[PDB]
This record gives C-alpha cells, sequence and structure tokens, in this order.
C-alpha cells in the first residue's frame, strides 16, 4: 500500500508485534524520524521500501524518494498532533506550540506526552498540511516532555 | 525487520480536544540529534 496517510511502523523482532514509531506517506514517499528505523529498509505488505535520504542530526529519514513535506508552523496558530499511539486509534490533539530557541534559530515545539512508539506522528496546520513530525525533544524541569516540531527541507 | 500499517488520513479535526501549554525554552542540538536544555 502506498496511499497517502499516516502509518504505524511495526516490528516482530521483539515480543509480539511492537510499534516502534509512526510516519507519513505523501507523494509516494514515506517520512519518519531517524531514531524510529535507524535508516533500515521497510516492508509494506509484499513490497519493500528502501531508504533514500536521512540525517541523524535532524533525526529524519525518507523512503522511496526525497523529503516532500515543506509546510511550516506560522508561529501564531494552534496546530494538531495526529497522535498514533501503540495499539490505539489515531486521534487529533490541538495545541498552541511553544518555541525551542537555538543558536541557529527558533522552531515550534509541542508540550504533549505520548509513548515512545508514537515517534513520527505528524503535526498539522489548519489546512491539514504536515508541518513536522513528533518525537525528538527534551524533558523540562517539571519532568514533562516537549517535542520539537521537526520538519525537513524540500 | 520492520513493516508499516496504515492508520488513517491526515486531516484537521474540527472538534479536537485542546491541551498542552506553550513553553519558550532555550535548547541546544548536538551532532547526535539530541536536544538539551540550556539554563
Ligand atoms: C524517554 C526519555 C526522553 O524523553 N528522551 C528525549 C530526549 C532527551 C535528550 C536530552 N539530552 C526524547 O525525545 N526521546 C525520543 C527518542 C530519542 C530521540 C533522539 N534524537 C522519544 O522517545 N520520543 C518519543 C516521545 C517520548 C516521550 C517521553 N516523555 C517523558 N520523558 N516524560
Amino acid at each position: 500500500e502506498t496511499t497517502d496517510g499516516v502509518y504505524r511502523v511495526m516490528t516482530r523482532r521483539l515480543l509480539g508485534s511492537t510499534q516502534v514509531g509512526v510516519g507519513v506517506m505523501q507523494e509516494g514517499v514515506f517520512h519518519t524520524m531517524w531514531h524510529v528505523t535507524k535508516g533500515a529498509a521497510l516492508r509494506s505488505g509484499e513490497g519493500r521500501l528502501d531508504p533514500y535520504w536521512g540525517d541523524v542530526k535532524q533525526d529524519l529519514v525518507s523512503y522511496c524518494g526525497p523529503w516532500k513535506l515543506d509546510a511550516a508552523w506560522d508561529g501564531l496558530s494552534e496546530v494538531q498532533l495526529l497522535a498514533v499511539p501503540p495499539g490505539e486509534r489515531a486521534k487529533n490533539i490541538q495545541t498552541l506550540p511553544g518555541i525551542f530557541k537555538t543558536k541557529d534559530g527558533d522552531i515550534g515545539a509541542v508540550a504533549l506526552d505520548y509513548p515512545a512508539g508514537t515517534s513520527g506522528s505528524p503535526i498539522l496546520d489548519k489546512c491539514g498540511r504536515v508541518i513536522g513530525l513528533y518525537g525528538n525533544g527534551v524533558v523540562i524541569k517539571n519532568g514533562s516532555y516537549v517535542s520539537a516540531i521537526t520538519q525537513g527541507k524540500r | 525487520d520492520m513493516y508499516i500499517e496504515r492508520a488513517g488520513d491526515i486531516t484537521w479535526e474540527k472538534d479536537a480536544e485542546v491541551t498542552g501549554n506553550s513553553p519558550r525554552l532555550d535548547v541546544a542540538l548536538d551532532e547526535s540529534g539530541d536536544f538539551s536544555l540550556v539554563e
């Protein structure tokens, strides 16, 4: 299957079937975070998806083609995490991003806490465009989790 | 060996639950792709 949409990334190497992450199929390319697959090939039914581009520092990887997602947070509006937790139905969570301030610029960040296997879930703007992927972040003084809105370059 | 399974369309949900705050955080990104808090 190559239909656009959000997909679970599963493995049967561990006990039972384990969800290690999530990703986005768009324009024939599968997008997820590097730490989910570590750059390894993927199976899609009887087909094979080979890695095409990846970068550990960005924590991103694309399959079958170059990175296609290029929408960006507008810095003002609420967004929605389309969270796909392990063993649970996809659900939209609306939030106003905060900001990661870095020496190389600012990026949006979402203060939402989900299981590790939710890594790669897409964050969307009000037009439904994917502005980044969830799952690379920091733990705050409160112990809470905050994920960068991680977007590639098209 | 990993495989993918479709989980839905990518669409905005009109009546989604709304939660989460909006912290402004000084962070650093290292060569391994890990973010750290700068304090
Ligand atoms: C589970 C511990 C944790 O939050 N790790 C952080 C990284 C902190 C780095 C500090 N220098 C993280 O972002 N992990 C990534 C994997 C490493 C990505 C590496 N590029 C992860 O499993 N994300 C999915 C959501 C996990 C939510 C955890 N929630 C709490 N810790 N309360």
